[PDB]
């Protein structure tokens, strides 16, 4: 079980760790999060009590280094840092644990929610979407734009999601205009899966990462990417059966986890009605259709 | 964006533009079968592609053979239209290519956008104008070439005859839309107005009769009267 210690908590803040969250008071004796499950990526995220603008956070894997949080009073945020001295890090963690100044990652044994949301998400794929090669962890916030949003303004601070555009030369073979526009199978299977992603696991990883940035940061460009990657599969007549079955599992857990009160800002009416009721795959997403009809029948 | 009453003079500026109307591409008669089911029979159609500044009409005849063994014909007709407009643009020299294509029906926007991806600087626009170009097949010489076609054919016309020798493009387009609106509303009455005086003929190289400036004023008044008469008959007003 790995640990992310905190130097201190000088400003009042809501701290997220994956799907969990904890309120910390100004100068509360808080020194971090222990018992973080090894085997998954994690996200540690923040929303300041005195300024709910910028949600921000860090994606990390405790297998890739020893990470801690320290508030920077100049830049006014909680920063993730890596501690390269192993024995120093172990001794800091041991002290804070002995003084019981850490919250425990509150995982229920029966509860596979975080695995279900991150099954295909790899830290190496996150670090290619979020480019800052000097750190092993990745900063994301509410305001970061995508390469696609930027095309339609600082490229070093962008989310490098794969660009999906249904009315683009990449999506439409000259001579197959009607075919490729009404049936996106070419674009999904040849361009995206065989060409860019190499396999469905990488495609699902990016879809899962987009959803999580949309949900945890209210990152609008990430929500656009999540819906575009769903629509691209649902709008293809030819999809491997294993991919349709896996997509239904992926979306079921995403809809299950979404806060009920954020459905209005996080779900695109057009895409979901098209995907569940009109598309080639309208009958392929039985679990997702059932949770959407029971949880969000207004949207539909 | 959308072409409307506000930006009407834009149609007659020096930026090349075409109207595309797909109404008459897929044309059928509906009939009973022997077993008492209903079937369609396609007839030849046409794409109406018009330069409103110059009157140049690119009439692409759609021969019934293009529907043979195809499904979802009303959908396919939009994509075939877009395919043929794209082919016409590629056929024109660079300096003759349009800067804008205005579709009369919003269902043509996606098909035409996707066929024109190779031309990102040609704007594809809808219009809020209700244009009567469906009535093109009320112009006897256009109907005749469409019906006689035995294969796909492009036929070029000037839909303004020689009117631009005497009037502006704005006025010629206004006359054209008035004539087509009258032909759409009451074809028989409109044709009677146009052919009533035998001494006024249609030149071999024209679509419309050879009216003097004073006769065109009378004809235009009679067409307005027909349209108002028909509106009163329709609404009991």
């Amino acid at each position: 079980m790995n640990t992310v210690p905190f130097t201190s908590a000088p400003i009042e803040v809501t701290i997220g760790i994956d799907q969990y969250s904890f309120n910390v008071k100004e100068n509360q004796p808080f020194h971090g999060i222990k018992d973080i499950p090894i085997g998954h990526v994690h996200v540690i995220h923040f929303q300041h009590a005195d300024n709910s603008s910028m949600r921000y956070g860090y994606w990390f894997d405790c297998r890739m280094g020893n990470f801690y949080i320290q508030y920077d009073p100049k830049d006014g945020l909680y920063k993730m840092m890596e501690e390269r001295d192993g024995a120093k890090f172990e001794n800091i963690v041991h002290n804070f644990k002995e003084r019981q100044m850490m919250v425990s990652y509150p995982k229920i044994d029966e509860d596979d929610t975080w695995y279900n949301l991150t099954e295909f998400v790899q830290m190496d794929k996150i670090r290619k979407i979020v480019r800052k090669d000097e750190n092993q962890f990745s900063y994301v916030d509410s305001s970061m734009t995508t390469v696609q949003e930027n095309e339609l303004s600082d490229p070093a601070h962008s989310l490098n999601y794969t660009v999906i555009n249904f009315k683009s030369r990449e999506a439409i073979r000259p001579g197959h205009e009607m075919e490729d526009f009404l049936d996106k199978s070419y674009y999904l299977n040849t361009v995206m899966l065989q060409g860019i992603f190499k396999n469905s696991s990488n495609y699902f990883g990016e879809l899962q990462f987009a959803f999580l940035n949309a949900m945890f940061f209210g990152n609008y460009g990430s929500s656009l990417q999540w819906h575009a990657m769903i629509e691209l599969i649902c709008s293809s007549a030819t999809v491997p059966k294993h991919m349709l079955d896996k997509l239904d599992e992926i979306l079921y857990y995403q809809i299950k986890t979404l806060p009920e009160q954020y459905s209005d800002i996080l779900l695109n009416e057009r895409v979901w009605n098209i995907c569940l009721y009109s598309s080639f795959q309208k009958n392929s997403l039985h679990n997702t259709e059932k949770i959407m009809e029971n949880k969000y029948p207004e949207l539909l | 964006g959308a072409m409307n009453s506000s930006n009407y003079a834009e149609l007659f500026n020096n930026d090349i533009k075409l109207f595309v109307d797909d109404t008459n591409v897929y044309r059928v008669t509906v009939h009973k079968t022997f077993e008492g089911n209903v079937a369609t029979k396609a007839i030849n159609g046409c794409i109406f592609t018009l330069n409103p500044k110059t009157g140049h009409l690119f009439l692409k005849i759609i021969h019934t053979s293009v529907w043979a063994g195809q499904k979802r014909l009303s959908q396919l007709a939009k994509w075939k239209t877009a395919e043929e407009v794209s082919a016409l643009v590629r056929s024109l020299p660079k300096e003759e290519q349009p800067k804008q294509i205005i579709v009369t029906r919003k269902a043509m926007l996606d098909p035409l956008e996707v066929h024109m991806l190779d031309f990102p600087n040609i704007a594809i626009r809808p219009t809020e104008l209700r244009l009567p170009f469906s009535a093109a097949m009320s112009i006897d010489k256009l109907s005749d070439v469409v019906m006689k076609a035995t294969e796909p054919q492009m036929v070029l016309f000037n839909i303004y005859d020689d009117w631009l020798d005497r009037i502006s493009s704005y006025t010629a387009f206004s006359r054209l839309t008035l004539l087509l609106r009258a032909l759409k509303t009451n074809e028989e009455s409109a044709k009677m107005i146009l052919l009533s005086d035998p001494t006024i003929t249609i030149k071999s190289y024209h679509l419309w009769p050879s009216f003097t400036d004073e006769q065109w004023i009378t004809i235009e008044s009679q067409m307005r009267d027909l349209i108002l008469t028909e509106y009163g008959r329709k609404y009991n007003v």
